[PDB]
């Protein structure tokens, strides 16, 4: 109660210099200046193939997206897991084990056939 | 309207 | 085993002889060649060692040891780039000479087959290191920091000298060979317990060992850089190197007269790590979380469980790499502010990113994470001694307290924070020392995939 | 645009319950300052926020363009069975 | 919290043998505590970084969604029959009820799931019910169909969850069938 | 910015909640309110506790084998 | 400096509502209670020697801190709130410009010559500001933590590179 | 009345519950210029040497070393050994490790009362 | 949040102070100073710190909350705390 | 529970204590005790792999359940009528292990007047 012109001038100046920082500090319109980079011709016949816009072009463009996303990010992945567990991993004894199937009577097993006893009578509830 | 945004020096 | 030795006697006058701009690009580009020539030292059969000469031979537990000193000894090379740059070409070529020499002691000193050869040049490493921690280090009390490190060493030393040559004049034979397979059982008389008094504090006391452990924090913080890293990383560990193979005759007074250390190191274990999380001088944590680790492999010793001896092997290695980050971490804070208060400085990512990223992994490396081969080292002895006691869990659980406690602690107030805006200091990072963080850090990582070697003799 | 301000009396202090805790410090003698800062609150669209039944049973018209379908093509299942 | 009382629920089960009881348990944990996490998160975008119930009032009619969401979110946990709270709310407070437990492992159960019934309208009210309580700058919105992807694609878990899986799983679990109804 | 929002705000009015937001609100509302009552009548044994359970006061001790008070 | 009645029961009734807001939650409830407050507040505005002045000021600390909501309200971009300090992460000092490289320094030329115009203007202007500083400061140094400003001619107010130079509240 | 709170070592009495910050006299009133003022000069001298172009390397805070030298240096010129300092030192030194003994001791014979005649399981404790 | 803009910022505080049905509508200006200008003093001005804070989101600190007195100097500390140069 | 609180606040002895029952043979009034038998013997549980704690006397209707469930697939919703059959023994069971409470209950309130008409008459 009262802002003394000592420090009223004081603000002020500091004002107006800290925005002209930032009137100093925008970004400038040549920004930025850059150096040629490495445009590949592949993606730049893909980017082409759907600049006009069609739905069935931007569509085929994210399949192929997903494409490319299948055969070396998935495709390759269980290519190169497949040959790990069971060509060289269970080359290993014991590596993969299985318990073996709840086999169920009137079932066949694929070599004998047998079919595993049949289940005997039951005690009939119903509700 | 864009102001700038400083980093540490990066290239190094 | 001469392979190794030679040429590293040759590189004294290599370095002396080199140009004047060179010397530290020469040293360098050869002692990484010696590197992968004592990488060759990984071939190990089952149990029977190397055995190269009639004085020289190594086994799996010396060689792991070889390689972390030969390898090691291009690090501090470069470590020591920065800090001496201004000093003239002859102390150059000098310092260089007390590095090599000292990786010099290093090497003959585990891969000796008689105890006395190995004593002689057990605390030989001390003359070079004095030189280095005295001469060249940085504050004031490093004159009073030397004392404390010959003195408190050779305080137990002269004991096992005297215990040595009584077991050359009673068995016959020194040999590491002779006395194993001629073992005897070291009965429980009172002039026995005295000679197991002899052959067993001398290594303790440079293990070190609760109370007798101050040598550390008035060496490691006030000796230079160079110097600092390789006190704590292999230094550290003759005696744990020795402790395994004179351990081979103590037998059976280990198992009855343990106690008062395995006492000391338990409590002295989560004590040292407590105060390690009360320091104000960061280079003092490492000094205090290095003993907190290092009492951990005492322990390991004197259960001599074959589940303790794995680990032992283990964190020595894992221990002395994690040491050597820190203190080159440690380092770079340093004379870019010229203090060792963590306080001064904080959140250093704001500033140095890539030095964050080097500074969290090596913390994280310090908190035993697996598959890192510091817990499977570590977590062997929990194993141990646990089949020698049940309750050691708590004690040593609380040592799986403390160090997450102050080993995330400085992450957050050096690296991870805000910044001082009064520090214009700050720069951006050499690559000299991402580099030489990336030679630290990686390996841990790599063998870390295959312990086996590491692991030690007890495969 | 510009965030635009629209006129000052949209959100004004009457029709508002604010009169009501007014004249509440009227019972007492006195008056309350910050009727019309919130009447935008209670005034506009944001006007009978819905009950917090009606709330919980959102969708239940739409709804009951579902029971109807359901029962019904479940009384369909049997009946031309 | 409400969490963290379940937490303290699914290891009751096996603490009365029900081992797939917790494990069910856990999967409609997931599914509807995403949610009411991801709908508050979206209060605090829309609404400029705002946490607390006592900043901000008809969330319904200005955030019809997420109060679509947490209303099925919360209605999902507090045991509701065919949902997330029936294949596994509605069972373990069935299966600890009838099976050997000490009487306050028990109790508080039915407390806690009264509570988690009891602020998970605390919160519903205070997010809806009430008068606006933001600043007059007027930026709350959901218009991002990104956003507005990600919540229903967990809706379909949050609505019909373990019944996608009910049937197809084994019965791990020894049923009771009869039993007193209170 | 200035080559966006197109959920252009106000100040103090309703933040012009465009139709869709709506009526996605109301759809998936009223596609729950389907989804559990639909069975909250095609299955309702399920929630009902489709078997009841007998009070054992209602039994005889002949089908329960407990002699009267006279052997 | 030392606080009195003025500055201090604006300091309680700041608080005081904030509580009260956090309590009553809805406006209008609050609306009612904190302009009743108001009239609460001059309920008294004529009280006799400055100790009843002062020990009825004591009861309103105390029911004041009881009456202080236990959970209160804080806006987050202010101390104690979810924002707060949260931009420090991003906040960076300006000597960083400095050490740019120079491929990278032709990446951004003109706001490097921008920044070193402004840091010409700190150096050209940083002796000036300074020499008058001291020959205004009274002796003894600052007797506060004030600061003249640039009172006279073609001079920048002293101590203005830091506070002006002040990284944005929202550095992003 | 109610409840009433109470200072502590880490729930400390506020300000504004004391009414002994709240006891204007004129010995408080006039010690805070001398607060103002060095506090003042300090500003002063913190900001001069940071905004100064040329001062280029880390300003020293004399607060600082003397608070690291004390925390480590100034103790031992310094200490002296007092009954109590003996006692705490026994307590928190010789006494909780001699805790640790009597328990470590205790249970390692307890076990080699087990092993002798056969009472302990060793169905698969087959990695010694 | 948007490239909030302090023209934008102080049309929404002088509807506070129009809204203020204290502070009349004639009664405001950019200069509105109240305890000599307008009359309503500190007391009756902290209260409005607390309104405007309410609806502004941040929280003027308190050693300027009671000193900012003028809606233009008030208006200065949004584009301070914003520090926007619109 | 009517159980619980006759248990605790009333007596125990005339309330099955929930381990310490069945404290009666169960020929003890119900003479013929001609032991049941389930269906499915312990090697199709075995070769059904039926968990431990289900494989009970209703095993019969669990596995012919999983036969048309390992068939029921790719549908799920299948097999709800052999599904609750299967309640109905463990209705059956349950009833039963219900019958056994009570049965000892019912022995349980006539050995307290047993005991009191065979005891105190002299
Ligand atoms: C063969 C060797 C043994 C026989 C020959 C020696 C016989 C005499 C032994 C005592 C000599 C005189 C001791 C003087 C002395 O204590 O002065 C006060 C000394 C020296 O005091 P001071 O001068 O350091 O005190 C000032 C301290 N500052 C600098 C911090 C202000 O007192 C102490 O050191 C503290 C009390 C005694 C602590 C040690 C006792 C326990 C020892 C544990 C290790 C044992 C191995
Ligand atoms: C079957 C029913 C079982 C019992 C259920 C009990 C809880 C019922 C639901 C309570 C909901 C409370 C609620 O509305 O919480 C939010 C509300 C916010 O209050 P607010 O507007 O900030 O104003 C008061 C503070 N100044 O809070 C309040 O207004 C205060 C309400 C207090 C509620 C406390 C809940 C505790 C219940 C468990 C007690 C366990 C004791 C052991
Ligand atoms: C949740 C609610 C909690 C809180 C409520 C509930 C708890 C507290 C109840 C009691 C409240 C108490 O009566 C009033 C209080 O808060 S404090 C003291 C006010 N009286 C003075 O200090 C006397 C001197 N008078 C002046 O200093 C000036 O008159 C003044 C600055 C006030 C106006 O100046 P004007 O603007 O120029
Ligand atoms: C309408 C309220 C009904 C409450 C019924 C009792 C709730 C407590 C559990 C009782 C059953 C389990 C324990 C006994 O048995």
């Amino acid at each position: 109660s009262g802002y003394t012109p000592d420090e009223k001038l004081r603000l002020q100046q500091l004002r107006e210099l800290r925005r002209r920082w930032l009137k100093d500090q925008e970004l400038s319109p040549r920004e930025p200046v850059l150096p040629p980079r490495r445009v590949w011709p592949m993606e730049q016949f893909w980017n082409k193939f759907l600049q006009d816009g069609a739905p069935w072009k931007n569509v085929i463009y994210k399949t192929y997206r997903h494409s490319i996303f299948a055969v070396t990010h998935v495709l390759i992945p269980v290519w190169i897991i497949h040959y790990y567990l069971k060509y060289h991993v269970t080359a290993k004894p014991y590596t993969v084990v299985e318990r073996k199937p709840r086999i169920f009577p009137g079932d066949t097993i694929l070599e004998t056939g047998e079919v595993i006893p049949l289940m005997k009578e039951f005690p009939d509830q119903h509700h | 309207k864009r102001l700038f945004i400083i980093k540490p020096s990066g290239f190094y | 085993m001469l392979k190794i030795i030679i040429p590293t006697t040759m590189l004294l006058p290599m370095t002396w002889m080199s140009k004047h701009n060179m010397i530290w690009i020469n040293a360098t580009v050869h002692s990484l060649l010696i590197s992968l020539i004592s990488l060759s030292l990984l071939n190990q059969l089952g149990e029977n060692s190397l055995n190269f000469s009639l004085t020289f031979f190594s086994d799996s537990l010396s060689a792991p040891l070889l390689v972390l000193t030969t390898w090691l000894l291009p690090l501090m090379l470069m470590a020591s780039q920065s800090h001496l740059s201004k000093e003239t070409t002859t102390r150059k070529k000098l310092y260089i000479t007390m590095l090599i020499l000292l990786q010099l002691f290093l090497i003959m000193t585990f891969t000796a087959t008689e105890l006395i050869l190995f004593y002689i040049l057990f605390e030989a490493t001390l003359v070079p290191t004095l030189i280095i921690i005295t001469r060249w280090g940085n504050q004031t009390e490093r004159l009073n920091a030397g004392l404390y490190f010959l003195f408190y060493t050779l305080a137990g030393s002269l004991p096992l000298l005297v215990a040595l040559v009584y077991i050359q004049n009673t068995t016959g034979s020194l040999n590491f060979l002779i006395i194993h397979y001629w073992s005897h059982p070291l009965s429980n008389s009172w002039s026995n317990i005295f000679m197991w008094l002899a052959c067993i504090m001398a290594f303790m006391v440079k293990m070190p060992l609760y109370g007798l452990h101050l040598w550390l924090p008035k060496a490691h913080v006030e000796a230079p850089i160079a110097g600092s890293m390789v006190l704590a990383a292999v230094l550290l560990k003759l005696g744990g190197y020795g402790m395994m193979r004179i351990t081979t005759i103590l037998n059976p007074l280990t198992n009855y007269m343990a106690y008062p250390f395995l006492m000391l190191s338990m409590w002295g274990m989560i004590m040292t790590s407590s105060i390690c999380l009360r320091q104000t001088d960061l280079k003092s944590l490492i000094a205090y979380s290095s003993v907190s680790h290092m009492a951990l492999v005492i322990v390991a010793i004197m259960i001599q469980t074959p589940w303790s001896f794995m680990g032992a092997t283990a964190l020595m290695i894992a221990h002395g790499l994690t040491s050597s980050m820190l203190f080159c971490l440690a380092n770079t804070n340093y004379e870019r502010v010229h203090s060792r208060t963590m306080i001064l400085a904080r959140g250093l990512q704001t500033l140095l990113p890539l030095m964050a990223t080097w500074w969290l992994m090596a913390s994280l490396t310090n908190l035993a994470l697996p598959p890192s081969i510091n817990l499977i080292g570590e977590l062997f002895i929990i194993t141990a001694s646990f089949s020698w006691s049940n309750i050691t869990i708590i004690l040593m659980g609380m040592n799986m307290m403390i160090t997450a406690l102050y080993s995330l602690y400085m992450l957050i107030t050096t690296q991870r924070g805000k910044y001082t805006h009064h520090i214009n200091n700050i720069k951006a990072s050499f690559t000299r020392e991402n580099a030489l963080m990336a030679l630290h850090i990686l390996p841990l990582l790599l063998l870390t995939l295959n312990p086996k070697m590491i692991l030690g003799p007890l495969y | 645009s510009k965030m635009e301000l629209p006129d000052y009396k949209q959100w004004k202090i009457e029709g508002t319950p604010l009169e009501t805790v007014q004249e509440k410090l009227a019972a007492r003698g006195l008056r309350d300052p910050w009727g019309r800062n919130e009447a935008w609150r209670y005034s506009g669209g944001f006007a009978n926020n819905v009950s917090f039944v009606g709330a919980l049973l959102k969708g239940f018209k739409w709804g009951f363009a579902a029971f109807v379908v359901a029962v019904g093509a479940e009384y369909y299942l049997e009946s031309q069975n | 919290f409400s969490t963290s009382s379940q937490l303290g629920l699914m290891m009751v089960t096996i603490g009365i043998n029900q081992p797939h009881l917790a494990f069910l348990h856990i999967c409609m944990h997931a599914f509807f505590k995403a949610m009411l996490f991801m709908c508050s998160g979206s209060i605090i975008h829309s609404l400029n970084d705002e946490q607390d119930i006592r900043k901000m009032g008809g969330l319904y009619k200005a955030m019809p969604f997420t109060t679509t969401a947490l209303i099925i979110g919360s209605l999902a946990l507090t045991g509701m029959p065919y949902l997330t709270g029936f294949y596994s709310k509605d069972l373990i407070i069935e299966a600890v009820n009838m099976s050997y437990t000490n009487a306050w492992a028990l109790l508080m159960t039915l407390i806690a799931t009264s509570l988690t019934a009891a602020y998970s309208t605390r919160i519903i009210f205070f997010a809806f019910l009430g008068k606006p309580r933001f600043p007059p700058l007027v930026l709350i919105n959901e218009n991002n169909p990104l956003l507005i992807n990600s919540i229903k694609r967990l809706l379909i878990g949050s609505i019909f969850a373990g019944f996608i899986i009910s049937n197809n799983i084994p019965p791990m679990t020894v049923p009771n069938t009869t039993m007193p109804l209170y | 910015a200035g080559g966006g929002v197109h959920i252009e705000p106000r100040y103090r009015q309703f933040p012009q909640l465009t139709r869709s937001q709506l009526i996605q609100a109301e759809f998936f509302s009223a596609t729950m309110w389907f989804w559990i009552l639909w069975r909250f009548w095609h299955d309702s044994d399920a929630v009902l506790g489709h078997f009841p359970y007998p009070d054992p006061s209602q039994w005889t001790d002949e089908e329960l084998g407990i002699l009267p008070d006279d052997e | 400096a030392y606080l009195t009645h003025q500055q201090k029961v604006l300091r309680l009734y700041k608080r005081a509502l904030r509580h009260l807001e956090s309590w009553c939650v809805h406006r209008d409830k609050y609306r009612y209670f904190a302009c009743l407050m108001r009239a609460r507040f001059d309920e008294h505005k004529n009280e006799k020697d400055m100790v009843k002045a002062t020990q009825l000021l004591r009861q309103a600390e105390e029911e004041f801190w009881y009456g202080q909501h236990p959970q209160p309200y804080i806006f987050p971009e202010s101390p104690g709130g979810t924002s707060y300090e949260r931009y420090e992460c991003y906040k960076v000092p300006e000597w960083c410009l400095d050490d740019w490289h120079p491929s990278e320094k032709a990446m951004y030329p003109d706001y490097f010559a921008k920044r070193e115009q402004w840091k010409r203007l700190r150096r050209e202007s940083w002796e000036r500001e300074v020499k008058q500083l001291q020959e205004e400061t009274p002796p003894g140094g600052p007797r506060t933590e004030a600061l003249p400003p640039a009172r006279k001619e073609g001079d920048l107010p002293p101590l203005w590179w830091h506070i002006v130079t002040r990284p944005r509240e929202r550095p992003m | 009345s109610f409840p009433k709170y109470k200072p502590s070592r880490l729930a400390t009495l506020p300000a504004t519950l004391d009414p002994a910050e709240y006891d204007i006299s004129p010995e408080t009133r006039k010690a805070q210029a001398e607060r103002l003022a060095i506090r003042s000069r300090l500003k002063r001298e913190y900001l001069l040497q940071y905004n100064d172009p040329n001062r280029l390397g880390v300003i020293e805070d004399p607060a600082l070393i003397r608070w690291t030298y004390a925390r480590s240096a100034n103790i031992y010129p310094n200490f002296r050994p007092t009954p109590k300092t003996s006692l705490l030192g026994a307590l928190f030194g010789i006494g909780p490790l001699f805790f640790w003994y009597y328990v470590f001791k205790t249970d390692r014979d307890k076990k080699e009362k087990l092993i002798q005649e056969g009472k302990l399981d060793q169905t698969f404790n087959i990695s010694y | 949040a948007p490239p909030l803009t302090l023209e934008a910022i102080k049309d929404r505080v002088l509807y506070v102070l129009k809204l203020y049905d204290k502070i009349d509508p004639e009664k405001l200006s950019v200069n509105s100073h109240f305890m000599k200008d307008l009359g309503l003093d500190s007391l009756d001005q902290v209260e409005i710190i607390m309104a405007m804070e309410d609806e502004f989101g941040f929280e003027i600190p308190d050693i300027d909350a009671e000193k900012l007195m003028c809606p233009q100097e008030i208006v200065d500390y949004i584009a301070d705390k914003k520090d926007v140069y619109e | 529970g009517a159980h619980l609180a006759r248990r605790y606040l009333g007596d125990a002895s005339k309330e099955p204590d929930p381990l310490r029952m069945p404290t009666f043979p169960p020929d003890y009034g119900f003479p013929e005790r001609k032991e049941r038998e389930m269906v499915a013997t312990q090697q199709e549980m075995n070769d059904a792999q039926l968990m431990l704690q289900q494989r009970d006397y209703c095993a019969h209707y669990l596995i012919q359940l999983l036969k048309c469930k390992r068939d029921s697939f790719p549908n799920f919703l299948a097999c709800k009528h052999e599904q609750h059959d299967w309640d109905y023994c463990e209705h059956l069971d349950y009833v039963k292990r219900m019958k056994e409470f009570e049965r000892e209950r019912r022995l349980l309130q006539r050995k307290k007047r047993r005991e009191q008409r065979e005891a105190e008459m002299a």
